[PDB]
C-alpha cells in the first residue's frame, strides 16, 4: 500500500529534476 | 537508453539488473513490485532465435544499484531466484505478444531509500494514463547508440496513437502493447537499446502522485530511429496473470 512512493523524493516532498515534463504533458499532450 | 541523462540518485527505486549468473553478464533491466516478486520481459528468459532458455539457476538479480561500474556497500543488494513464471501465452515466434515474465527472489529484500516498489497500474489509473500524447518514463544500463553507461539512464517520451505504431511495422502490433517515443517532426529523440529490455516504463499520476509501471521495455526496430518506436508490454492488460501467479505462488 506504499507503492509508487519514493523514499528520497516523494517521501521528502522533493522533485526530480524531469518529473514535471511528465505532468506538463497531461495538460499539452492531449 | 539513447538520449537520455544520468538518474538522480534514489530516482528509479524499483529499478532491478538481471544478470546471467556465469559468466556474470547484464542480460535485461526488471522491476520490483513487492518484497520477493520481480517484473521483466520474457524474451530476457526465453527467445529461441538467440538460443536463449534460461531458468532460475542462470541467473542473479542486483537490487538498488546506481552507478553499474562502483560497488555500493550496504546499498546495493543481490538476490538468487526461488522460481521464474513466463506468460503461457507468450508468443515470441511471431510478434513477442506478451511479452512478461515474474521472478520470484529466493529470499526478500528489505526496503530502504535506494529500495522500493513501484505500482501496477489498476483500472483507473491505465484509463487515465495510457494514452496518446501523455509521456512516460524509461530506465535503464542498456546502450547509449545503437557506450555502456555507469549510472542508471533516463528518458520521459510520449505514448504514441495506436495507428501510427502500426503503421511503423510490418510485425502484427496486439492490444497488448503499445508504443512510445517521438516522431521525426517533433524535434526530440530518446528510445530504450538492448540491454534496457525488460526494464520498466513508469508514469506518475497526477491523482495521488504514486509512480505506476504501464509498460516493460519489450521491442523496436534497432534504437531511436526516425519513423519507429519503441514497444512495451501492456502491463494493466496482464495484470490478472500477474495477480494470478503471484497469489498462487
Ligand atoms: N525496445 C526498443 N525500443 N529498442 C531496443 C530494441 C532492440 C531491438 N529489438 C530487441 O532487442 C527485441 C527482441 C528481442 C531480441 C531481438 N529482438 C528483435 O529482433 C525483435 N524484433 C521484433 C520481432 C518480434 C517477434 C518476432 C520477430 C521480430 C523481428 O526481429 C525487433 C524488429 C522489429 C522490426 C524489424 C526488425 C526488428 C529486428 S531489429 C535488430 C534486433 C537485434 N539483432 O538486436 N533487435 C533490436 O535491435
Ligand atoms: C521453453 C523450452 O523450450 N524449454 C523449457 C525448458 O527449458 C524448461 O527447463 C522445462 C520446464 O518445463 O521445459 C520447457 O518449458
Ligand atoms: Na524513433
Amino acid at each position: 500500500a506504499d507503492c509508487g512512493l519514493r523514499p528520497l523524493f516523494e517521501k521528502k516532498s522533493l522533485e526530480d529534476k524531469t518529473e514535471r515534463e511528465l505532468l506538463e504533458s497531461y495538460i499539452d499532450g492531449r | 537508453i539513447v538520449e537520455g541523462s544520468d538518474a538522480e540518485i534514489g530516482m528509479s527505486p524499483w529499478q532491478v539488473m538481471l544478470f546471467r549468473k556465469s559468466p556474470q553478464e547484464l542480460l535485461c533491466g526488471a522491476s520490483l513490485i513487492s518484497d520477493r516478486w520481480v517484473l521483466t520481459a520474457a524474451h530476457c528468459l526465453l527467445y529461441p532465435p538467440w538460443d536463449k532458455n534460461f531458468t532460475e539457476n542462470d541467473l542473479l538479480v542486483r537490487i538498488g544499484k546506481h552507478s553499474r561500474t562502483r560497488y555500493e556497500r550496504n546499498i546495493e543488494k543481490i538476490s538468487m531466484l526461488e522460481k521464474i513464471y513466463i506468460h503461457p501465452r507468450y508468443n515470441w515466434r511471431e510478434n513477442l505478444d506478451r511479452d512478461i515474465a515474474l521472478m520470484k527472489l529466493k529470499k526478500p529484500v528489505a526496503f530502504s531509500d535506494y529500495i522500493h516498489p513501484v505500482c501496477l497500474p489498476d483500472r483507473e489509473t491505465a484509463a487515465s494514463l495510457l494514452q496518446a500524447g501523455y509521456k512516460g518514463r524509461v530506465t535503464g544500463w542498456g546502450n547509449l547508440k545503437e557506450g555502456q553507461p555507469s549510472v542508471l539512464q533516463v528518458v520521459n517520451l510520449p505514448i504514441v496513437e495506436r495507428p501510427v505504431c502500426k503503421d511503423s511495422t510490418r510485425i502484427r502490433i496486439t492490444d497488448n502493447m503499445f508504443c512510445a517515443g517521438y516522431k521525426p517532426d517533433e524535434g526530440k529523440r530518446g528510445d530504450a537499446c538492448e540491454g534496457d529490455s525488460g526494464g520498466p516504463f513508469v508514469m506518475k499520476s497526477p491523482f495521488n502522485n504514486r509512480w505506476y509501471q504501464m509498460g516493460i521495455v519489450s521491442w523496436g526496430e534497432g534504437c531511436d530511429r526516425d519513423g519507429k518506436y519503441g514497444f512495451y508490454t501492456h502491463v494493466f492488460r496482464l495484470k490478472k496473470w500477474i495477480q494470478k501467479v503471484i497469489d498462487q505462488f
